[PDB]
């Protein structure tokens, strides 16, 4: 999801070619075929602020896979931050797997944890946020929950403007700079490894 | 074996030292060893470029360079000689791999090579008593930890190896069990009607605890009689002798001395007979489970597969030397092969007499080809999951007290089958897994003891620091 | 000086306890190497 | 697990077989080229750039036929391009981004920048993105999208 003045989808194909088209066709290009150009990537262009300089990338579902994270990392790169979406369940499994996922690699210094779906249930919610606070300090700024709008007359107590406000208030430059520093340190580490191997020989 | 390495690495062979440089001796399993051996100089570039081979070598801590490949092959072959890690199962795995790599030379060398002393059970006992000594030392130096260690030792001392044994009825399992125990036990006479499970365990008391069906299990049996139409006939014959007057909840008879009245059609009401006998075979903490083949389908088959799916740490399946694959037997073996939990069960061709040797091998080949035909994919190689032995129980039973006092014990196979079963108590995966668990427990209790004993030193250091601070404060007060 | 001497008297038994603890730690260290060797023998 | 050993062996067999041993959708040129390129790449230690070039040649069979207009000092190629597009774009030369005429249902321009980013924008802006600036993202290439058959 990048920014434009109109609604587009840009479908980049495996063979290198792309097509720019109307966003209604999105579903068609999501659903694969046998021998139609397999889409390599999908590029929604939309006229929404916050797509100015903070574009979004959709990630796969975490289907209870311990080695999913490293494979995903190998597939897709430079990520400055992310929004971890979770349902009411915040068991130890989710905490541990989140830790192995983020691991400073993919989410954290500033990145968000989000419980969804308040509407189907408070004292219970209060207990859950406290649990998240001490459990989920991996992610930096406050854990948050909600979601309902769009055919809601209220449009809110969906805390949605809180998530939106956070996404706006990110100091993008700092994120980029720290990421670059981290990557350069990684490369230096690798080079030193190689050099010491030679020295040892 | 420098000639062998010249054969398989003709010109890219390097200057290398023929001994096992191996560092762990468990670095890779036997299938991975076979893969490493099949990196012949004609496939080597393709293997090195293959991502999965690179992942394998990163798992093993190898490079993809030629020299390190050849060095690893050397070490594998020396372990095959000396530490004798590989069976003919290594040769099996290389034959499997010959889909890719036609590695005939290494296969032949592995075949024709004086193997070594084996020495398994002595090594097992040595390692286990090493671990016992370590547990004792940990117990010496806390009360909770010592109780935990004692419970762990009780758990790992004298622990539960369960052998399930199965087969169709005429093929004959009770007689093979008699010959293994080297005396008689329940049943040596073939009878078309049958069934109840029999659990041979070990204990001081010589009980024969009995279990009958529940009300609901009997209701299920009568329900299925409507459909079977042979069980219906048998149930009609049984209910004339109304022993129903075998009821609601609990039937636990405690003892008997070989009463054969149950053979008069009452065993159909029994499901489970739990024996606690005295036989040195079972004195080694073994427990055997005898199992019916086909009778009283309804719940006796369900309880058979319960007993087998339960603890049973091994499976032996019997077929008579001249059975034409016994379609039910074949379906059972197929189910065995697909079950990934089973992990290399065993087959015995019972009655090794009555059939010429080297014709028995053709029978085994026919069996394996049938099993492969029931599994059409690389699935076929799953039939290499099975081991085959060829034992005749009559000759072994005769040698003890009967007709053939002239030596039929050898030329029968019972001795080799006994050796196999005893070997499955170190070589079997279960024993090694139990040893690994015991080692992990000892490491964790050691870690707990470290946590306990370092804190005392830390507290003593803190007390010394506090004493020094008090002395400094006293000096400051004197100066003031 | 008197307080130091009293602390030294107590630090005789304390020193003996510390030496015993050090010997326990050394024995545990020996144990871990032995356990690793036992593991190595297994296959 | 010895069953797991057999499964590991079978997986290795399948992986080797899939990587080195397979014939393509043959009986037609499209994948006879793939067979030839595979011939060129098992041990004959290829250069990574050769490998990429062969991949691109393989792809070229599925792709837009690229036809280029070669103009003189000022031979009116831009007005010809305008005529092709129907709408017009800049009929003076101070020069040059590489420019592409592709198909859409509307008239817009896609400006691919050197830094990797691109933008989708109005075709009217084409001139501005042709003519250089001092300190804004210099365009790497220009992609006119127009609803013309033959594109
Ligand atoms: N030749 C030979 N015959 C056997 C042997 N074991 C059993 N039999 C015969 O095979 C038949 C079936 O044996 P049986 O003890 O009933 O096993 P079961 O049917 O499982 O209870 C009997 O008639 C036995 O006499 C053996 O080892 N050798
Ligand atoms: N009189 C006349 N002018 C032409 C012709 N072809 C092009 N031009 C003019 O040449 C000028 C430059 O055209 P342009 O498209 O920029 O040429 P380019 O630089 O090669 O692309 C324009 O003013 C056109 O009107 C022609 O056939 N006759």
């Amino acid at each position: 999801l990048r920014y434009a003045k109109e609604y587009f989808l840009r479908v980049e194909f495996e063979d290198g070619s792309d097509i720019i088209t109307n966003i209604e066709k999105l579903a068609f290009y999501t659903d694969q075929r046998n021998e139609v150009k397999q889409a390599k990537s999908l590029h929604i262009f939309a006229p929404i602020p916050l797509l100015e300089k903070i574009t979004l990338v959709d990630t796969p579902g975490l289907n209870a896979n311990e080695n999913d994270t490293l494979t995903t990392l190998d597939e897709l790169k430079n990520i400055h931050g992310a929004i971890w979406l979770s349902l009411i369940d915040n068991a130890g499994k989710k905490s541990e797997e989140d830790a192995i996922k983020a691991n400073l690699e993919l989410l954290g210094e500033n990145s968000i944890c989000v419980l969804n779906q308040k509407d189907k249930l408070e004292l219970d919610n209060v207990l859950n946020y406290a649990k998240s606070v001490f459990l989920k300090y991996f992610n930096e700024l406050i854990a948050i929950s909600c979601k309902e709008a769009k055919d809601e007359q209220s449009y809110e107590k969906s805390n949605f403007q809180s998530l939106l406000d956070f996404l706006t208030q990110l100091d993008t430059t700092v994120l980029k700079e720290k990421f670059v520093k981290r990557k350069i340190l990684n490369l230096c580490e690798i080079l030193e490894d190689e050099n010491q191997l030679f020295v040892g020989i | 074996m420098k000639e062998l390495f010249q054969k398989i690495w003709q010109n890219e062979l390097q200057f290398l030292n023929f001994d096992a440089k191996f560092q762990d001796k468990s670095k890779l399993d036997t299938a991975e060893c076979a893969i490493i051996l099949s990196v012949n100089k004609d496939n080597y570039e393709r293997y090195f470029l293959l991502k999965e081979f690179q992942e394998l070598c990163k798992k093993i801590d190898l490079r993809v360079d030629i020299f390190s490949m050849q060095n690893a092959q050397i070490c594998i072959l020396n372990l095959f000689k000396s530490g004798f890690i590989s069976k003919q199962d290594l040769l099996k795995a290389l034959k499997i791999l010959e889909k890719i790599s036609k590695n005939t030379e290494i296969f032949d060398f592995i075949l024709q090579e004086k193997v070594q002393s084996i020495d398994q059970k002595a090594l097992f006992q040595n390692d286990f008593k090493e671990l016992n000594t370590i547990n004792l030392e940990l117990q010496k130096l806390d009360e909770n930890l010592k109780s935990r260690l004692q419970k762990t030792l009780e758990k790992f001392q004298n622990l539960e190896f369960n052998i399930a044994i199965t087969g169709v009825m005429n093929a004959g399992k009770s007689s093979l069990l008699n010959a293994l125990l080297k005396e008689d036990f329940l049943g040596v006479s073939n009878i078309p009607e049958t069934a109840n499970l029999t659990v041979l365990s070990y204990g001081k008391s010589e009980e024969a605890k009995i279990y009958f069906w529940d009300k609901k299990e009997w209701q299920n049996i009568l329900e299925s009689s409507h459909f079977n139409a042979d069980l219906k006939e048998f149930i009609d014959k049984l209910d004339k002798s109304v022993n129903i007057e075998p009821l609601i909840q609990n039937i636990a008879l405690c003892e008997l001395k070989n009463f054969s009245s149950a053979k008069n059609k009452i065993s159909a009401l029994i499901k489970k007979i739990e024996i606690k006998s005295h036989l040195e075979f079972l004195k080694n903490n073994i427990s055997i489970v005898d199992t019916p083949g086909l009778d009283d389908v309804v719940v006796q088959r369900e309880i058979v597969t319960n007993e087998y799916l339960r603890e049973s740490d091994f499976l032996i399946h019997l077929m008579n030397a001249s059975q034409s694959l016994t379609q039910k037997d074949a379906d059972f073996l197929v189910h065995c092969l697909l079950n990934s939990r089973l992990s290399k069960f065993l087959i015995v061709l019972t009655k090794a007499d009555l059939l010429s040797k080297k014709d028995l091998e053709e029978v085994i080949v026919y069996t394996k080809e049938s099993l492969k035909s029931r599994l059409v994919d690389l699935d076929e190689n799953l039939v290499e999951k099975i081991d085959f032995l060829c034992v005749s129980a009559k000759m072994a039973s005769d040698f003890y007290k009967g007709l053939a006092s002239k030596e039929s014990l050898q030329k029968s196979g019972m001795q080799e089958f006994e050796n196999y079963l005893f070997n499955e108590l170190y070589a079997g995966e279960k024993s090694k897994i139990a040893l690994r668990a015991y080692k992990k427990e000892l490491h964790l209790e050691l870690k707990n003891i470290l946590s306990e004993y370092e804190m005392q030193n830390r507290l003593i250091k803190e007390n010394k620091q506090g004493v020094s601070e008090e002395n400094q404060k006293l000096l400051l007060e004197l100066q003031k | 000086e008197k307080v130091l001497q009293s602390l030294k008297n107590q630090d005789a038994n304390i020193l003996n306890s510390f030496e015993e603890n050090l010997e326990k730690i050394e024995k545990l260290k020996q144990l871990e190497m032995g356990l690793l060797n036992a593991d190595k023998l297994h296959h | 697990g010895s069953h797991m050993q057999i499964n590991l062996l079978n997986d290795f067999i399948k992986a080797y077989e899939n990587t080195y041993s397979v014939s393509f959708d043959d009986s037609f040129k499209g994948r006879i080229q793939e067979l030839c390129k595979e011939l060129n790449e098992p041990f004959m230690h290829a250069s990574y750039a050769l490998e990429n070039e062969l991949k691109e040649l393989v792809f070229s069979l599925d792709k837009n036929v690229n036809i280029a207009i070669i103009g003189q000092f000022s031979s009116g190629k831009s007005s010809l391009l305008n005529l092709i597009l129907g709408r017009d774009c800049l009929p003076v030369p101070v020069t040059f981004k590489p420019t592409f005429l592709r198909y859409a249902k509307e008239y817009f321009l896609r400006v691919e920048f050197e830094d990797g980013s691109d933008i989708i924008t109005n075709i009217e802006k084409l001139a501005f993105y042709t003519d250089q600036r001092n300190e804004v993202k210099q365009a790497k290439s220009l992609h006119i999208f127009a609803p013309i058959p033959l594109l």
